[PDB]
């Protein structure tokens, strides 16, 4: 919060108005999945696929 | 009262001196006006005179001592 000050010759604030208390917020939300997928066939992994790790 | 006091002031121009009955009537009227316009103010406290311990300060609005000036009535206007 932030405030402002009055300046008077003798300290009168009856005529004027006071400060208001406005409250604000910052919001955070979730994003999207970061997904990666692979697929291969049984015979492919049986003959060709080596050193898969 | 106004008319009598005026009569006494302007009687010199016609050079007529006033009578004791007129003087008495003017006196009574002026005295009645004086009674109607009295104030008789009271004696406020000095200011350094202590307030008693039985007045329950620190809980009531009273302090240890009398204000000695018109006390604050609002707080928005605190200078007077």
């Amino acid at each position: 919060h932030q405030f402002s000050s009055l300046r008077t010759p003798t300290g009168d604030i009856s005529g004027q108005n006071k400060n208001n208390l406005i409250s604000g917020k910052a919001t955070g939300r979730v994003g999207n999945y970061i997904t990666v997928a692979v697929e291969y066939q049984q015979l492919e992994e049986a003959i060709k696929l080596n050193q898969l790790e | 009262a106004v008319g009598y006091q005026l009569l006494l002031r302007m009687l010199s121009d016609y050079s007529l001196e006033p009578t004791p009955q007129v003087l008495s009537n003017a006196q009574r009227s002026y005295d009645a006006l004086m009674t109607d316009t009295l104030v008789v103010p009271s004696m406020r406290r000095r200011g350094d005179f202590p307030v008693g311990q039985g007045n329950k300060y620190d809980v009531f609005t009273s302090d240890r001592y009398y204000p000695g000036d018109l006390p604050l009535i609002d707080g928005d206007i605190p200078n007077a």
